[PDB]
């Protein structure tokens, strides 16, 4: 399963 | 000042926070991180005690950077024509908690307990100083791998702590609470506790529980890894849909799952070295 970062804003 | 006080090294990373370079203070070879922020990108401005108009991030860092703590401390700062430059501590060796969880998978509960305890102490320290971080997540946590100490970074979305409602938010949406999603209103402490529930799930399951708005406001927590009933209970409590149903920091640290935490040096020797 894909794990990803999430930008702020 | 100021290109003479520090030797600049490799770019560490860039994004919504700015551009951060490795560095060395020429005065004593202290490792630092050198963070540049462009003035045009700064939305929130504050005033230092002296009355100098600086980015809010500088205001907040100064309030939390005195004494030892689990926050990456601001050592100095400079104003340039188009930007501000921030000089921050740089522990070595380090890995951020996002990359750590990606490489190791779901963390053993003993290790998640030690990390989570240290994050609670750091967030309590910020709140004691009048500072709300508003972007607690694994990407904003560095692990000192030799000392077993966790350090909070990136106060660029933070605010002075208040007891009235917040109606602005620029942190990470998948860590933001359902009352923000639904009503664009939140109170600072209960919103922080929500993000800590997201973070604890992330540590013990290996990724965050919610990716979409409908999941955040639906408030059903499926556990994708084996997690003790005590840890599940704490997570679900932090993720209570009603803000007033969430625990205080005191109730989190008094929770049965949180007792008998490892010391930082024990954490390093057992789990990190
Ligand atoms: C001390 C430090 C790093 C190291 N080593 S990376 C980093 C940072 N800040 C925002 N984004 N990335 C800081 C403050």
């Amino acid at each position: 399963r894909k794990r990803r970062r999430h930008p702020s804003g | 000042p100021l290109e003479s006080q520090y030797q600049v090294g490799p770019l560490l990373g860039s994004g919504g926070f700015g551009s951060v370079y490795s560095g060395i203070r020429v005065s004593d070879n202290l490792p630092v991180a050198i963070k540049h922020v462009e003035k045009d990108r700064i939305s929130d401005w504050g005033e230092l005690p002296n009355g100098t108009r600086v980015p809010m991030e500088v205001v907040l860092l100064k309030k939390v950077s005195s004494g030892f703590s689990g926050v990456i401390r601001l050592l100095d700062w400079f104003e340039r024509p188009d930007s501000f430059v921030l000089i921050l501590e740089r522990p070595e060796p380090v890995q951020d908690l996002f990359d750590f969880i990606t490489e190791r998978g779901a963390l053993q509960e003993e290790l998640a307990r030690s990390f989570f305890w240290q994050v609670l102490e750091a967030v309590r320290h910020c709140h004691n100083c009048g500072v709300l971080h508003r972007d607690i997540k694994d990407e904003n946590i560095l692990i000192d791998l030799n000392r077993g100490e966790l350090k909070l970074i990136d106060f660029g979305s933070g605010a002075l702590l208040k007891d009235t409602v917040y109606t602005d938010f620029d942190g990470t949406r998948v860590y933001s609470p359902p009352e923000w999603i639904r009503y664009h209103r939140y109170h600072g402490r209960s919103a922080a506790v929500w993000s800590l529930g997201i973070l604890l799930y992330d540590m013990v399951c290996g990724d965050i529980p919610f990716e979409h708005d409908e999941e955040i406001i639906g408030g059903q927590v499926f556990f994708r890894q084996r997690v003790s009933s005590e840890c599940q209970h704490l997570i679900r409590w932090c993720l209570a849909l009603r803000p007033s149903d969430r625990p205080t920091f005191e109730e989190i640290q008094n929770h049965p799952w949180m007792q008998d935490v490892l010391l930082p040096q024990e954490t390093a020797e057992i789990h990190l070295h």
